[PDB]
């Protein structure tokens, strides 16, 4: 359950202006996917309470 | 630098078969899934093949399923593409493509030079090249008219590469089972009619060489 | 540790709720003789971000005159709107 | 409310070009918690600091302000800046002060390169009245009531010497926060961007 | 009380990345750099297993 | 699966202005990856993810969009973009391509130069003929070339050839071939191809007689 | 014999170009002490590791292997790699694994610049049989007997950003050693270069 997952990437250029938004993502929704190993527990349960680590 | 060298190709009648080979080097093949990209001259593009590391998984779209056969050789570090039940919809240019991963999706990096496949049933025909003569200024245009060839690649070069900067190579038009183009060259007024102006015509399929010297009418 | 992991670099507690009483009161030089270590810093370290700055010789302001404090929510928003 | 005011937010923005002489004035700052100048286009909005959206609801304010200058250099530039504080009010004639004349006022220097990149600058309280009024609700001026304790000047104390394969300017962000702050006498007023 | 996976109300967290200062290069320096985001749960607690897929 | 579209077909632009094209699908795609087909060679690395230009691409290009609409933002048009772009979707299996946006560099208006040649004698003894009209160094590409055959116009047998933009003078050139037979050639005298220009008012009448020489 | 096996020798070699996208697979490694690919021309010889010239004389082997990756950068490059370990055997279909799909497997990242240049990577023992057989004497395959515990993948986790006056690739050497190793049932066999 608790293991670092690569969920999304972006790329930062020279042509982006000031205050431009590079990446806009939903943290919880991208974790819920079959390609990760945490799907095997969340698929059969209903409610959850949790905290988030970001790197 | 990644090197993808295609091979094979030619004139295949419909209802035949042909095997190709993209033999790459300088990089390890067992990190890379390979594929094939089709270039129809009218509409672009369409993607037809997929095989991963081992020779187990083969992914086709709906159309080419049951028609094509792909197999990798990791010992000789090559590729293959066995095509069956060919018809005129696959008259095209074929690239070998390399798969790589992005985050949620895939991505190509390098495509090779490509071969030429043409599916129709006439015979291989050598061309018939005839000059283009005027009936006056500081610039005088001349040209060679190339007509009557079914194999598509032809080489029209002026004096084996001397007048190369003033060339207007016009593309070919398929007309009554015959392709026809006309390369027109820009010649100064002091060269013609005082020097030699002759275009090269190289037809590699029939191995014919016809040199036509432009004469004044 | 609850998760059984490991960490040597720390991102500390951020935005401490209710840090200071908003009346100017006392709990002698505040700043002075000692060389200012708070004059220069690095803002990207959350450990070193909470150090009290000083650059000039100062001292204690004093005490206000009005009794109650006007910087608390329960006395600010006690007024109707 | 001190949970909002004691946290620094971005207020201003200015570059440091490589083509300035020693003693050229780069940026002037009136010293008040009402100062902010950033804005955005998508969506159309005038940005605000956290300190300005607390003190915009009070008639009077008092306390020391903390300016935080953050540079963004490479490892290979060099130069020195001179921050200077002139006591007074929001309107004096301040650009006649020469570089040598600025050393009479309290000042401090900053070195660009190194392993630190933030200068916390605590401004003392210098005034003749105990509380300094809010005037931006009114429209006309009046001698005696003001909004500032003086202004701040950013000089060029040493020039920017650099190699060829790096850039030619270093941008500096300006933060804003307060300490020992006190306000009273509530009201309602929406601020506007001080265009300096 | 808790999050509902198969029918979310509204997303709990929303990460954002803004350009805080612009990227400047010279001549021949590469004009890009990659970015990555890593994530994991802490203190996962589950309730009420359902049979439906 | 699902097919992509590209809203312009051929867009022209002067050096120093903005160029914007749009790729769109009818089923929402997550990441869009673009390609650049130069003339005669293969496509290469142009755009990996939603907004991520390749290694050898200059900084002025960009990409954006999410869901249905996707754009390719060019801020400054330059002289090196004479090629064709392609968008590709990358969900479940098919990885289908775009329609193809041919980006050409706009040049100012110029008059077409005409030099029409009669067919050679070796073709006239072969049972056929090819009355071919030339055009050189003209703008725009879309030009109306009609034949004047004894005052009338015949649309049967017209073969028009078209090059791309040359990388040096930025001009266009044309062939216009009228396919005929040996004895059908010997009925008319007046042979004229005229090029209908849009700034020059009348089409330039350039003529010759068959019964000359 | 552990005097030879516990000393790391060079096994493999691969470059890290500046023209790769994020998620491109650079090099795959089957996990066994029988792996080696270096060779020399003068004189004509196929090089060997010290670990391969001990375990080539036994029918069975067991224990954790230690991969050591050594980079050779300048001080001015930057980027991150992602080493991933997939449990299994010497033949599975492994290049369909995407970059996000590799985080399910146990993995680790590496930063290029710094004062360290060596990553010691200890592979755990994941198998269904206590001992893993030597098969390279035989010629045909058979499902159930294998030579590996899985394979390793080297990804590109962040790209190579660099200035102009440095090179555009960083070469990485791959070492090979073992710990807690056990072999028995002797024989004679000469190995051959695994051409990956």
């Amino acid at each position: 359950g608790e293991k670092f997952f690569l969920i999304h990437s972006a790329r930062w250029l020279t042509t982006h202006a000031l205050f431009h938004e590079v990446a806009k993502l939903d943290v919880v929704k991208l974790l819920y996917n079959e390609q990760f190993a945490v799907q095997g527990l969340l698929r059969y349960h209903t409610y959850a309470r949790f905290g988030i680590e970001i790197q | 630098e990644v090197k993808l060298v295609e091979s094979g190709g030619g004139l295949v009648k419909p209802g035949g078969s042909l095997k190709l080979s993209c033999a790459a080097s300088l990089f390890t093949h067992n990190n890379y899934g390979m594929s094939w990209v089709r270039q129809t001259p009218e509409k672009r593009l369409e993607w037809v093949a997929t095989i991963n590391s081992t020779a187990s998984y083969t992914y086709y779209p709906d159309s080419v399923k049951g028609r094509f056969t792909i197999s990798r050789d990791n010992a000789k570090n090559t590729l293959y593409l066995q095509m069956s039940s060919l018809r005129s919809g696959d008259t095209a240019i074929y690239y070998c493509a390399r798969k790589n991963d992005t985050f949620s999706d895939y991505y190509f990096d390098y495509w090779g030079q490509g071969t030429t496949l043409t599916v129709s049933s006439p015979k291989t025909t050598p061309p018939s090249v005839y000059p283009l003569a005027p009936a006056a200024a500081s610039m005088v245009t001349l040209g060679c008219l190339v007509k009557g060839y079914f194999p598509e690649p032809v080489t029209v070069t002026w004096n084996s590469g001397s007048l190369s900067s003033g060339v207007h190579t016009f593309p070919a038009v398929l007309q009554s089972d015959l392709y026809t183009l006309s390369s027109s060259v820009t010649v100064p007024s002091s060269t013609w009619p005082s020097e030699t102006v002759t275009c090269n015509v190289a037809h590699p399929a029939s191995s014919t060489k016809v040199d036509k010297k432009i004469v004044p009418r | 540790d609850d998760s059984g992991g490991f960490s040597t670099t720390v991102s500390t507690e951020q935005n401490v709720p209710d840090p200071q009483v908003g009346i100017t009161t006392m709990r002698m030089d505040v700043s002075g003789v000692q060389a200012p270590v708070g004059a220069i810093t690095t803002i990207e370290d959350p450990v070193l971000a909470k150090k009290v700055p000083e650059t000039f010789p100062e001292l204690k302001p004093g005490e206000s005159r009005h009794t109650s404090d006007h910087m608390s929510i329960y006395k600010f928003m006690g007024r109707s709107h | 409310f001190t949970t909002w005011t004691s946290i620094p937010t971005l207020a201003a923005q200015f570059p440091f070009n490589a083509s300035d002489s020693v003693g050229q004035q780069i940026k002037v700052i009136p010293v008040d918690p009402y100062f902010f100048q950033m804005t955005n286009t998508n969506p159309d909005q005038k940005c605000i600091t956290a300190l300005a959206s607390i003190c915009q609801m009070f008639c009077f304010w008092r306390g020391d302000l903390v300016f935080d200058f953050q540079v963004f250099p490479t490892k290979y530039h060099s130069g020195r800046l001179l921050f200077c504080f002139v006591p007074g009010n929001e309107l004096i004639d301040v650009t006649g002060i020469t570089l040598k004349q600025a050393t009479t006022a309290p000042c401090a220097v900053m070195d660009i390169a190194g392993v630190q990149s933030t200068l916390r600058f605590r401004v003392p309280w210098i005034s003749d009245t105990p509380y300094r009024v809010n005037r931006y609700t009114k429209e006309a001026h009046q001698k005696g009531e003001y909004t500032a304790i003086g202004k701040l000047i950013v000089y060029c104390y040493n020039r920017l010497t650099s190699p060829s394969n790096v850039a030619h300017h270093v941008r500096v962000n300006v933060y804003l926060s307060a300490i020992n702050l006190e306000c009273f006498a509530p009201l309602y007023h929406a601020m506007d961007v001080t265009t300096q | 009380g808790a999050y509902h996976f198969k029918d979310p109300q509204y997303p709990v967290w929303e990460l954002t990345i803004r350009v805080w200062s612009e990227l400047n290069i010279g001549t021949g320096t590469s004009a890009y750099t990659s970015l990555n985001v890593l994530a994991r749960f802490t203190d996962l607690e589950l309730h009420g297993l359902t049979p439906l897929s | 699966d699902i097919v992509l579209t590209q809203s312009p077909a051929i867009m022209s632009a002067s050096p120093g202005e903005r160029v914007t094209m749009t790729c769109s699908a009818h089923v929402s795609t997550d990441y869009m990856h673009w390609y650049q087909q130069k003339s005669g060679t293969s496509p290469k690395r142009w755009i990996y993810d939603t907004s991520k230009l390749a290694s050898t691409v200059p900084d002025r290009f960009s990409g954006s969009g999410s869901g249905t609409s996707y754009s390719l933002t060019i801020s400054s048009m330059e002289a090196e973009d004479a090629a064709t772009y392609y968008c590709q979707q990358w969900n479940n299996n098919a990885y289908t391509y775009g329609g193809g946006t041919k980006l050409e560099i706009k040049r100012a208006d110029a008059a077409p130069t005409v030099s029409i040649f009669p067919p050679s004698s070796e073709q006239l003894t072969s049972g056929g003929a090819s009355v071919v009209c030339f055009l050189n160094n003209f703008y725009p590409k879309d030009i109306n070339v009609k034949w004047k055959i004894d005052g009338s116009e015949r649309q049967n047998g017209v073969l028009n050839s078209w090059t791309d933009q040359d990388s040096k003078d930025s001009t266009y050139s044309m062939s216009s071939t009228l396919t005929l037979t040996k004895d059908e050639y010997e009925r008319h005298n007046s042979y004229t191809c005229e090029a209908t220009h849009k700034t020059s008012t009348s089409p330039i009448v350039k003529s010759f007689n068959r019964n000359e020489c």
